[PDB]
């Protein structure tokens, strides 16, 4: 069954894998993260609560007065969206904070308070989050974009066999903290370990591990094991473990319990080994020279002369095993050493290590971080103690330790956000045993290691960062002064918190202006994943590591949607189904699958999780059960793919597309595509312009409903109903009773958003789509916004192609266009732009806006009125005044010529310059649309009156209108109840309104309905009171502008531009072209009905660039369109609506094996008419991403209308009548407008204003700027023989200050002749090194 | 305490002033 | 000095920026020493300024 918006025009859809979830709703990054961001959060982990947790409660100088805080509450905005955008203001919410001072005694440490004060205290505001996603910071729309960022937690990374030329490889751990210095644990070739703190220079590793509190004894107790031995009376037998006698050769007669095991010369075996342990060998004897290079373990010192007679670890020799024989020693403990499996790295890093205890090794810390000033006993411990151990200063914190406890293979999941010495000591062990040759590296790509922050977690970060600078600013003035019986107001200031705030959400790398000229061009700027940024990688100083597309991004990154040029691969866009977790990391759905059956139960696998299981693929078939139809499916387990069984599948892939993004699953056919042209098309796809009649995707995908609802643009409705009143500019929508709540009397008011500037100055603009008494259900559309059409996203319009060469006027990418395309205006666009004329307040006085300008003559000044300001719907032209500004003029000193002229005619010059506004030129729009703001002591002229009365009139219009539809509401609501339990058919009707409100109930629930109607209406009546005075208030009060300037007029002109030679257009395949003629309909290539075509491409593009997708959309298109004029010819004639259903459901039973069952007999013989109509132009066709509809249905459609199978019929010549040979490609193709107009690229100077230091042109086409003539051009120009251009070309065109004015005067004097000069520029540069110590002088 | 001259291991033209 | 320390003030008296007819009634000024004061220029944005 089909809502009543999707029975008008339903998509014959060509998909045939049943979808088992549905997309969800695109945006819910930016609303989640913001919610979580600005909520009461009881238990305060995320929120401006963990935040104020956090840095409170601030204490002072221990001077027994803390500020502790209590709660705190967002309150409501002073102006609404709309306002914001009109006035200029930031939109946001006071926030106000609950604060609560106490003063403790004496002779209590933790005693009690002698008095508190708790005072509610306003620190700043927090920019809030429109419906959409987008922020209003000053009048226009910001986007703040998520980031990607590496993990904090530990990273045992590689070296790769690089930096060394005997190309080893050199392992080394890392532990990002979230807050803090890092901590390295680096090798090198030597095999000794070493630290370096915030990369800094490098230390032994065992440094600080003796600032821990470890002798040498415990750091080898460790990090080693011990190999006893032992003297029994002689020959030094050993405590043996048969393990450790792997890799090693026999040097002696290997025997025990009277038995000879392996002799001398033989290697040890395996089989030896379990030998060893079947014999249960404890202990075996071993020669004295085992001894020659055994580490010791411990220290000894001989109970004689009480002496060291050694050190821990210190080779053993046979001296010195010799001098400890004596000492009344049996027992040496060694460590136990080996090549491959357990080297001696801390050994050799204790010889290399020159430190000797604790004290020591904190002094050496404190010159490696602090060089030059001499470190103390307190000031170092003090330094390492605040270095990671210390919660202010070192925070992991949660997905840092949750990283960090995982990676190191422990239990928990939750601890403390500061270091220990557990955690380093494990991180030094599993980087040893990584070198020993168990475990493996962490590659730093895997989607897996790289979280997401978004805007709540950015926002909470500024605003902790204003409160610490807040904290120590109380700290400060809690201490000093007095007690004092003071308030928590004067206390703290609320300039840095909201200067912090603003300047994150104002200013930063990631909160850039929302590109709008499309609902797909904003929607996916909302999903995007930035890598750069605070925090993140730069441009230049990223590899190509992280440039490339990993296994892992399998749905929760695009492949194919990338910006390319500099940063391609930083900017990656998120998938279509892709999650956050609850840490930050991206997952994915999954079908369960159990035994055989594949389940229809979700799960969302991280990216660490898809690698265990093994997942199979989206287009698997299954049988009526889930279980796979065939006995393999090809699967992907470790992050590579495979042919697997049938059993042992665990998930299979939730849908067919959920790999690529929203931009890339629009393009039709996009798997027959290439992949660069792909990358293109999706990169061109949301560059669109929308056009003056959005029209349709003739060939869609199905995922353009989701992406225009989803998107802001459309104005959806909220609850069914009835339309009521559908007006161009409102739509009333009349509640149904059963989803209306007991109060209200249900009237949804829809206030639609008419010919308004986007920050592109395209115009957005909703026309509703509903007509009048027409039933609509929840979540219907009800207003087409910019470029969609009945709910369906359309970018573009779709036109009748031809693919062949015409006269070389498509040669390289051109296009060339019929003049049908400009007679029906399809591709003409609207763009608005806003023109704005401040009145400042200058030295010698102020300016003004007057209507009687200097020597400017009548014609000019005829459209502007009594004011000076020009009128509304005034059609202007480039060069016209719009607004009629004079300043005041010094005296100017004029030349004598003038001044005898002046004489002599007896004209006076005035004493004000005209600098009105005047339209920039080459454009010629309407001016639509004028806005004065005045400042809060001036005199307002009549025209600021005019639009003051205006807007009152328009407000009280407006609330009035508002209370008339809801008391109408309402009556009606209340005469509904009295038909039932007290029922007058016509005792009501008579007695007026004012009485229904007054009547008898009987004893039900019923009885309670009347007065609370009544109640309601009385509230209605003083709401709207109260509004009225507000927005009168609001209305009629003065502006704060800037400092300095009196008024601000601005105007909006609204310009159309249409289409030339020099338009880029292009498909969406990634085929761009710019236009290169518009020919006359009699030209165009014409088939055997006279029809022309409407735009001719070029068939060399296909092959050298594989983008075959546009040529199957030219065919379906086609048969799509034929499909149109078959039903349209049918319609013509008044036939039947029996053949109509019968042709109707013909059309949408093809092909073979599809969804969508559409049966027509459950229409109601009236809403086939009306789908018929709707249908008349073409009936549209979706296509799956990557499910697709084959060549043989595309073949069988075009059966079904009459076009040939071939999909290639045969074209007439326009202007010879004689036939083209060799049958030619037409078809119908989805062809946009991208936003590069010529007539915002050309641009021309002969002269114009000059730079200020280096007296040089400036920059394009703002400040009338001439083309740069860079460093290539001027070997270009060497490299002829031009040396007289070239010398014009850096001297009297640009540099030369009297060249310029000298040239000037020759060429309009008819003399073309250069008298050069030294260019500027080298004077300055003569100067500057000058102004060194460097003389530098021009001698001749 | 510890000391071992420092000069000079460092640039810092206020780290050598409170030295 | 004075001007912005009873700004600073008036930030929290009424929750919202204090207008200059305030400020002037909330000091001696007499309403157009404020405006003066007030234009008194920042200092001067370095021309190095990335755009
Ligand atoms: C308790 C909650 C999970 C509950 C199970 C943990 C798991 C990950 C934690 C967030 C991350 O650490 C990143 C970030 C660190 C900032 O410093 C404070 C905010 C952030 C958002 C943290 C809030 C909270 O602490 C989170 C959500
Ligand atoms: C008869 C009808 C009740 C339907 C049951 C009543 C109740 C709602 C009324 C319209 C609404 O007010 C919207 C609109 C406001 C304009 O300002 C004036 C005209 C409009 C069309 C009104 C005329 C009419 O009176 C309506 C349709």
């Amino acid at each position: 069954v089909y809502s009543y918006t999707e029975k008008k025009r339903i998509r014959k859809d060509f998909g045939k894998r049943p979808q088992v979830l549905d997309v969800p709703y695109l945006l819910s990054i930016q609303l989640d993260s913001f919610q979580k961001f600005i909520e009461q959060d009881p238990e305060g982990q995320y929120g401006l609560e963990a935040a104020f947790r956090s840095v409170f409660p601030i204490q002072s100088y221990s001077g027994n007065s803390e500020l502790q805080y209590v709660s705190y509450r967002l309150g409501e905005p002073v102006f609404d969206v709309q306002e914001c955008q009109i006035r200029g203001v930031t939109y946001s919410a006071p926030l106000r904070v609950k604060l609560r001072l106490v003063i403790y005694e004496r002779e209590a440490p933790e005693g009690t308070v002698k008095d508190i004060k708790e005072q509610e205290v306003y620190m700043g505001e927090i920019p809030l989050m429109t419906d959409n996603g987008t922020f209003v910071i000053n009048g226009t729309e910001r986007v703040i974009v998520s980031q990607l960022h590496r993990s904090p937690g530990v990273f045992f990374d590689s070296d790769k066999g690089k930096t060394h030329s005997s190309g080893k490889v050199l392992y080394n751990a890392r532990i990002i903290p979230y807050r803090g210095s890092w901590l390295d644990f680096e090798f090198d070739p030597k095999d000794n370990l070493f630290v370096r703190i915030d990369r800094r220079r490098k230390l032994p590793a065992t440094i600080i591990l003796r600032a821990l509190n470890y002798t040498t004894e415990q750091i080898l107790d460790l990090f080693f094991e011990k190999v006893i031995f032992e003297i029994r009376d002689n020959k030094l037998q050993m405590e043996l473990v048969p393990e450790r006698l792997r890799g090693e050769t026999a040097s002696f007669d290997i025997e025990a319990n009277g038995k000879v095991y392996v002799e001398k010369g033989r290697r040890i075996t395996a089989r030896h080994i379990r030998q060893l342990e079947k014999d249960d060998v404890k202990l075996i004897e071993v020669p004295v020279e085992y001894i020659a290079g055994k580490v010791v373990a411990k220290d000894y010192i001989d109970e004689s002369t009480g002496e060291l007679i050694c050190a821990a670890n210190m080779e053993l020799s046979l001296d010195l095993l010799a001098k400890l024989s004596q000492s009344g020693h049996k027992r040496i403990e060694t460590l136990f050493t080996n090549d491959l499996d357990h080297g001696p790295y801390i050994s050799e890093t204790l010889r290399v290590d020159p430190t000797n205890d604790r004290l020591s090794a904190l002094v050496e810390i404190y010159r490696m971080m602090r060089p030059g000033e001499p470190p103390t006993r307190e000031a170092a411990e003090s330094l390492f103690e605040n270095l990671f151990f210390s919660e202010d200063r070192y925070d992991l914190s949660a997905v840092g330790r949750m990283k960090f406890n995982r990676s190191l293979l422990r239990e928990e999941i939750e601890g403390s956000g500061i270091l220990s010495k557990d955690d380093i000591i494990d991180v030094m062990k599993k980087l040893i045993d990584i070198r020993n040759g168990k475990g493996e590296v962490d590659d730093i790509d895997h989607l897996g290691n790289r979280r997401i922050r978004s805007v709540g977690e950015m926002a909470e970060n500024q605003f902790r960062v204003g409160l610490v600078r807040v904290e120590r600013a109380v700290k400060e003035r809690l201490s000093l002064g007095d007690l004092d019986t003071l308030m928590p107001q004067d206390m703290i200031n609320a300039k840095p918190i909201s200067a912090a705030v603003k300047e994150f959400f104002g200013s930063s790398q990631l909160s850039q202006f929302m590109d709008q000229n499309n609902p797909l061009s904003e929607i996916t700027h909302k999903r995007r994943i930035s890598a750069l940024g605070p925090g993140g990688l730069t441009r230049e100083r990223a590899g190509f590591e992280v440039r490339d597309v990993h296994p892992t991004h399998y749905g929760r990154v695009c492949p194919i949607e990338t910006p390319e040029g500099p940063n391609i691969g930083l900017i990656n866009s998120l998938s279509v189904y892709a999650q956050t977790n609850e840490y930050g990391f991206l997952e994915t759905p999954y079908r369960k699958v159990t035994d055989g059956v594949v389940t229809d139960e979700i799960h969302y696998l991280s990216a660490i999780e898809e690698g265990n299981y093994v997942i199979a693929q989206a287009n698997s078939n299954l049988d009526e059960e889930g279980h796979f139809v065939e006995d393999l499916v090809t699967c992907r387990s470790k992050g590579e793919s495979s042919l697997f069984s049938r059993d042992q599948v665990d998930y299979m892939d939730v849908s067919t597309q959920q790999v690529v993004s929203v931009g890339a699953s629009l393009i039709p056919f996009l798997e027959h595509d290439d992949a660069n042209r792909a990358l293109m098309g999706a990169n061109m796809q949301r560059q669109a312009v929308p056009t003056l009649r959005a029209d349709k995707p003739l060939v869609g995908t199905g995922m353009e409903r989701a992406v225009a609802v989803d998107s802001g643009v459309t104005a959806v409705a909220k609850r069914g109903g009835v339309v009521q009143y559908v007006d161009a500019s409102r739509i009333v929508i009349k509640v149904n009773e059963d989803e209306m709540y007991p109060g209200e009397a249900g009237i949804d008011i829809y206030n639609l958003t008419k010919y308004t500037r986007s920050n592109q100055n395209t115009c957005i603009n909703q026309m509703p789509c509903v007509s009048l008494g027409e039933p609509v259900e929840r979540g219907d559309v009800l207003a087409d916004g910019p470029s969609t059409d009945l709910g369906e996203l359309a970018l573009g319009q779709n036109m009748r192609v031809a693919f062949m060469p015409w006269n070389g006027y498509n040669f390289e990418d051109s296009i060339l266009v019929s003049e049908r395309v400009v007679q029906e205006d399809r591709f003409t666009t609207i763009h608005i732009q806003e023109l704005a004329c401040v009145s400042r307040d200058t030295k010698l006085g102020p300016e003004e806006i007057t209507a009687d300008i200097p020597n400017v003559g009548e014609a000019a000044l005829s459209k502007l009125d009594e004011s000076g300001i020009v009128y509304i719907g005034a059609e202007v032209t480039g060069g016209d005044i719009l607004v009629g500004k004079v300043t005041p003029k010094g005296e100017t000193q004029l030349t004598p010529e003038e001044k005898l002229l002046r004489a002599i005619f007896g004209e006076k010059a005035s004493d004000v310059k005209d600098s009105s506004l005047r339209v920039p030129n080459g454009v010629s729009g309407t001016v639509i649309d004028v806005q004065v703001f005045t400042r809060d002591g001036v005199e307002k002229d009549k025209r600021a009156l005019e639009i003051e009365e205006m807007q009152l009139k328009q407000a009280k219009k407006d609330l009035s209108e508002e209370l008339q539809i809801l008391e109408a509401g309402l009556f009606s609501r209340i005469r509904a109840v009295l038909v039932a339990g007290g029922v007058e058919a016509e005792k009501l009707d008579k007695l007026p309104r004012d009485r229904w409100l007054e009547l008898g109930l009987t004893d039900e629930e019923k009885q309670n309905q009347l007065e609370q109607l009544a109640e309601q209406y009385d509230e209605l009546k003083h709401e709207f009171e109260k509004k009225l005075e507000a927005k009168r208030r609001k209305i009629t009060q003065g502006d704060d502008l800037a400092p300095g300037v009196l008024k601000i007029v601005k105007v909006y002109l609204a310009v159309k531009r249409r289409i030339q030679p020099g338009d880029k257009m292009a498909g969406r395949h990634g085929n761009k072209g710019v236009i290169s003629k518009i020919n006359p309909i009699e030209d165009m290539p014409y088939d055997e009905n006279g029809t022309p075509v409407d735009i001719v491409l070029n068939p060399l593009g296909v092959p050298s660039r594989m983008n075959i997708g546009q040529i199957l959309e030219t065919h379906l298109g086609m048969a799509a369109k034929g499909i149109g004029d078959k039903i349209n010819a049918m319609l013509k004639q008044q036939q039947e609506v029996a053949k109509l259903r019968e042709f109707i459901q013909r059309a949408y039973d093809l092909g073979a094996d599809v969804r969508q069952k559409v049966d027509l007999s459950t229409f109601s013989d009236e809403e086939v008419m009306r789908l018929a109509e709707n249908l008349r132009k073409g009936m549209p066709i979706a296509t799956p991403v990557f499910d697709g509809a084959k060549e043989a249905e595309i073949k069988e459609l075009l059966k079904l209308g009459d076009l040939p199978t071939s999909g290639q019929i045969r074209l007439y010549d326009g202007r010879t009548g004689e036939q083209f040979e060799r049958p030619v490609t037409v078809g119908y193709m989805y062809m946009l407008k991208l936003n590069h107009l010529v007539d915002d690229k050309m641009h021309a100077r002969s002269t114009g204003s000059y730079s200020l230091v280096t007296q040089q042109p400036l920059g394009g086409k703002a400040q009338f700027g001439g083309q740069r003539f860079g460093e290539m051009e001027v070997w270009a120009l060497e490299a002829y023989g031009a040396a007289y251009t070239l010398q014009e070309m850096l001297t009297v065109k640009s540099d030369d200050v009297n060249g310029r004015t000298k040239m000037y005067k020759n060429i309009v004097d008819g003399n073309h002749q250069m008298e050069p000069g030294m260019p500027e520029s080298f004077n300055v540069l003569l100067k500057e090194i000058r102004s060194l110590g460097i003389n530098i002088e021009l001698e001749d | 305490s510890s000391v071992e001259s420092e000069i000079g291991r460092t640039t810092d033209p206020v780290r050598m002033y409170m030295r | 000095n004075k001007l912005n320390r009873i700004s600073r003030q008036m930030l929290q008296e009424m929750g919202r920026e204090p207008t200059p007819e305030e400020l002037a009634e909330r000091m001696l000024m007499p309403e157009d020493k404020i405006r003066k004061v007030l234009k008194i220029a920042k200092e001067p944005i370095s021309m190095e300024t990335p755009i």
